[PDB]
């Protein structure tokens, strides 16, 4: 749960 | 809630907050503040503490919206100078990073290169904060075959204490290694600095050292650069080697730079949350101290005032050829010296990547700052 | 603009400002606030100085009416402890002004003559900041006819390092003195603080000492008061010395608050103009650090978070009477020494006057502090 | 020209 993949997970869906 | 379900909310958050302040709604732009606030924290995880300083830089830029509010909250302006804890947290930037190690490696094997045969050395330092780095090109200096030249260091800072601690360990360290070796202060911020404070002789080989320093001029994609770098390339040095950020952090939207600048400082803050513990005062020194500022600064500040405008290095080597320099490649072995360094305690994960005869010093699969060397065409 | 036109017109925008404060709108506040920043300065005169505080204090106010921007501008708390600088201003305090030294010598007085024949007494200090004020009466102990008794010092502070130094001080001069003397400090804040923390023992004679610390109890006249004199009154103190401001700063609306409070700093700030020099640093720390804040609390501050809520003499007379003491005349020779302690360096245009056995310390002929002792009744 | 007698010239006109 690192945080420069969860940016990569929001910006896919958003 | 989720601890992954409240980091990708606070995203959204922060992007949702933006667009409120781009449409100048206040009251849709507190209530994602009111938010951001209880979710986010210095001492929380990554994302937490990330959200923690954008918030605080999108709450200040909304604050600027209302200059006579933003005013009136320091007209009892608490002027005042925090000397050593700025040099604290630089301290601890070096030691707990490899970046500036990295920098200092690269650009004094570029310097010693170009000093081959040299009998007269001057060095100009522009950020003259961390004596370690030309510490190590003294006993360099002293061991190379044909013995050591007269070393002369020009060191720029707006500080005198950090001056003063600087000179007093480089000639204590020059007396010991038996090297001539002078070393004149100048008290200046970079702006107002003139050639003339230099005091560069005739004869004597020059290098110049700029450390995060030219993105400064960008600052209100700029005519200030080009007059600098001109400046520089008019003192003929023989060496000039530039370490900058390489993100694009000067778009000319608050949305742009706010998407880049997430990327990159998540990556920074990637590394602390793997390396230190969550409760290390010297991790919160650095988020705060540091990245805060900068952050803040490229969130919240506009024109002149916005001072950290990061950008990449394919836009420095353009705006640096342009100005009459060429390209230096770096040495190979001393690539592979940086990158034996990076095999040192607590920096894996780092890599540095080669491009167009740079470096590029790389958390992970993020670029993070360029490393370049230049000489005068013409 | 003309110096006294640039005063009145400051009088003029602070009374309007907070009527847009009160109105709501943040427009026409942001305006008004725009001109006060021009205007007030902390380095200008007397008028300059107290509309940049009361300006800070006010822009302080409408801020919290957004409470997710008034958040998120501290989402990254600063988290600090500044015990030095707050030791050295409340040390300018005692010198610049002779509030304290008349306080002192009042109470003092009150408690040796409480304590004539006492062979064990013990003294109750709720802010054991300055260690001048037992000094004295070390010495004054030491010097009674009948030789000094066993003195037992309790001292309650929220910070270890003001205990330390008080304690080492008292120590060092009552082995000096020959003294038998205990000291046991109370690390709380005030109201936490309970009776058992305070560990008094059975047949010593006791006195309770409070020095601007009962308005305290006023915030969310009150009922927090009433319980902490009346459990006060269950220890049986032989006095009780109470030395507060004598001002009505604990009005209902912000007008009414925002109306005294102006005269009183006025006259505050009015001796430090006559008498220290512009530029000194001490005024500018006293300035902020003491008047700035509790005109920033008074101003901008409700509820519970509001604890410089100052009242008149007349009115704590009335509560602390209710509570089951009798006022207790301070000695008229020892409001003589005090009168004679205004006639020092520095002190002139302060004025002493008697009401009800109480002194009122005044500055020309407004009334800035009270010093009331009490005994208990039935 | 005292802060405290500004404060008097003011109040008494307003």
């Amino acid at each position: 749960m690192s945080a420069t993949a969860l940016l990569q997970k929001a910006a896919q869906m958003g | 809630l989720k601890p992954e379900e409240r980091g990708l909310y606070l995203i959204h958050l922060l992007l949702t907050c933006a667009n409120h302040v781009a449409s100048g709604s206040l009251q849709n732009a507190n209530a994602a503040l009111e938010q951001l606030s209880h979710l986010a924290s210095p001492d929380g995880d990554t994302m937490q503490r990330i959200a923690a300083y954008f918030t605080e830089a999108l709450a200040n830029r909304i604050l600027k919206s209302w200059p006579g509010l933003y005013k009136a909250l320091n007209a009892t302006q608490t002027r005042t100078n925090n000397v050593s804890e700025e040099i604290h947290v630089r301290r601890l930037f070096f030691e707990m990073f490899p970046i500036l190690k990295v920098s200092y490696l690269l650009t004094n094997r570029a310097i010693l290169e170009a000093m081959e045969g040299e009998k007269m050395v001057h060095v100009i330092d522009l950020d003259a904060s961390e004596p370690a780095q030309w510490l190590a090109l003294l006993q360099a200096f002293n061991s190379r075959p044909e013995g050591p030249p007269h070393l002369r260091i020009t060191g720029v800072h707006h500080q005198k204490e950090v001056l003063e601690q600087m000179a007093h360990r480089l000639i204590e360290e020059a007396e010991k290694l038996d090297i001539p070796f002078q070393f004149n202060p100048v008290v200046s911020r970079l702006d107002c600095l003139n050639v003339e404070q230099l005091r560069v002789k005739t004869g004597e080989a020059l290098a110049v050292s700029s450390v995060l320093q030219l993105h400064t001029f960008l600052a209100s994609s700029s005519g200030r650069t080009d007059s600098f770098l001109n400046a520089i390339w008019g003192l003929s040095p023989k060496v000039m080697v530039v370490t900058e950020q390489d993100s694009d952090h000067n778009g000319s939207t608050l949305m742009e730079r706010l998407l880049e600048s997430l990327y990159t400082y998540a990556a920074l803050f990637d590394c602390l949350e793997t390396k230190v513990p969550r409760t290390s005062q010297d991790r919160i020194k650095v988020e705060k101290m540091l990245f805060g500022e900068e952050i803040k600064n490229i969130i919240s500040c506009e024109g002149f005032e916005r001072r950290e405008r990061h950008e990449k290095l394919e836009k420095w080597s353009q705006r640096i050829d342009l100005a009459g320099f060429g390209n230096v490649p770096l040495s190979y072995y001393a690539m592979l010296q940086a990158r034996r360094l990076l095999q040192g305690c607590g920096f894996d994960g780092y890599r540095i990547k080669e491009e167009s005869g740079c470096a590029v010093i790389c958390w992970q699969d993020r670029p993070l700052y360029s490393v370049s060397a230049w000489r005068c065409r013409k």
